[PDB]
């Protein structure tokens, strides 16, 4: 039973031919005020795993003190903890999705949307959806909050089914995800200009990009507006 | 001197020994016999099944614990209900959980782990069975040898019960072989058989004496009893 104080708005994420790409914007808002702005919000587990979460901050400082854990304790009388043992994005999911729930039957909700985003050990990209009530789904693309309402139908325009995943380069996708970013930072007044992104292949595996800013904006039409109707000057 | 230092075993004697964990190893040392041996794709348990008359069943010694591992039993039988269905246990939690197939080298570590709490422990008693423990996990097929002290094994092959040390030493010089049976079950199977036809003295192996179970590659853990082994003698 509570509420959320220091949140954190969209992730969003879409799978391409040899990976996904997962990203979220730099911001801790504390309800309207743009409180903190160097805030990380996607999570690598390992180097085949990125977790990104919305919602409140204090509990997403939870889920990544557990994701920590759960390699510390992985590793414990594993001689393959660096190998075949090692954590897939399957396993960080299942785990997340079942606190989640059990946390919403506790009516103590972890006040999150998650989205774990990887590339199994056979090749598989990985890429489902978990929230504050221990809802899960999977689809070529996924975003929280309110990238659910602007980002998905962008990406979708790129992956609209599953047969298009094949069809879509780390390059293609890559640009989706920036502009789709970029339409969230007009449009959400909970964004902000900072972000990070990752991808993750399953060549060239983790990449993850810190410190990207949104550039290449349309701002220059605001010039030939004036008033609200009737107003000439 | 002994009826000072074996009625409990939170007991050390003089010289270091824990007398009732050695007298429950002893347990096992009278029940039948089974063995344990396996190549790089399959694990196979064989073992001999004992009756009380010959008006009785001959009692099971192979319990599956999941559809990847199981284990054979020599010893008090109950005992071995109460750990296989703790490996069951564990195992469901693994999958439920984690979305993940338990290890057997992980399933030992917690089998040893069960074990050692009833031997440090004022009133309790260690238990009095022994198991042979195959799997097919993520790192291959895998032979594991339980003893109530809490010692586990991984092992090429083994056996345990009765006569042991006949099979143990057939194993132990057709190591190079069997070993090598790779994408042939049966073969594996009767080299198993073969293999516990070396302890045998009372009796020849029979269609009601014979209990065989294999897990491997493309087999979930699969027990053969009576009908189905005739092919093996």
């Amino acid at each position: 039973t509570q509420q959320p104080i220091v949140t954190g708005t969209s992730v969003i994420s879409m799978k391409y031919d040899n990976g996904v790409i997962i990203a979220a914007d730099n911001l801790g808002s504390y309800g309207s005020l743009l409180r903190f702005n160097g805030v990380e919000r996607l999570i690598p587990v390992g180097d085949n795993t990125v977790v990104g979460i919305s919602g409140d901050i204090s509990d997403m400082q939870h889920i990544e003190r557990l994701l920590k854990d759960l390699v510390t304790e992985n590793a414990y009388d594993n001689p393959l903890a660096d190998a075949e043992e090692a954590l897939e994005p399957s396993y960080i999911f299942e785990y997340l999705a079942t606190v989640m729930y059990q946390r919403r039957s506790k009516m103590n909700p972890l006040w999150n949307a998650i989205i774990v985003a990887g590339v199994q050990s056979n090749g598989d990209q990985f890429l489902r959806y978990v929230n504050l009530l221990g809802v899960t789904y999977s689809s070529p693309t996924l975003a929280t909050g309110f990238g659910a309402h602007m980002a998905n139908p962008l990406l979708r325009k790129v992956v609209d089914r599953e047969s298009d995943i094949p069809k879509t380069t780390v390059q293609v996708a890559e640009e989706a995800i920036v502009n789709a970013m970029r339409v969230l930072y007009y449009r959400d007044a909970r964004s902000s200009r900072n972000f990070s992104l990752a991808i993750i292949d399953k060549n060239t595996g983790l990449t993850f990009k810190k410190n990207l800013q949104v550039e290449n904006m349309k701002w220059d039409f605001a010039k030939d507006i004036k008033g609200y109707g009737t107003q000439k000057i | 001197f002994r009826n000072n230092y074996d009625g409990d075993t939170v007991t050390f004697s003089p010289t270091g020994r824990l007398f009732q964990v050695e007298y429950a190893l002893e347990a096992i040392k009278q029940g039948s016999v089974t063995v344990g041996l396996r190549s790089n794709t399959h694990a196979v348990l064989v073992a001999l099944k004992r009756n009380a008359d010959e008006l009785s069943s001959y009692q099971k010694k192979i319990i599956k614990c999941d559809e990847h591992m199981g284990l054979s039993l020599a010893g008090l039988a109950p005992d071995a209900r109460v750990l296989s269905n703790y490996l069951r246990q564990q195992c469901n939690y693994s999958s439920l959980v984690f979305n993940r197939k338990l290890a057997v080298e992980r399933a030992g570590h917690l089998l040893c782990d069960k074990a050692q709490k009833n031997t440090q422990s004022y009133g309790g008693r260690p238990y009095g069975v022994g198991l042979l423990i195959i799997g097919y996990d993520k790192s291959g097929a895998h032979l594991l040898e339980f003893q109530p002290s809490g010692n586990v094994t991984e092992l090429y092959g083994t056996a345990i019960g009765a006569r042991s040390q006949g099979a143990k030493t057939y194993l132990e010089r057709t190591l190079d072989t069997f070993i090598k049976i790779d994408g042939n079950p049966d073969e594996l199977i009767k080299a198993g058989v073969e293999a516990i036809s070396q302890s045998l003295r009372d009796e020849s192996l029979t269609v009601d004496n014979l209990s065989i179970a294999i897990v491997g590659k493309d087999t979930p853990f699969t027990i053969y009893d009576g009908e189905a082994v005739a092919k093996y003698i």
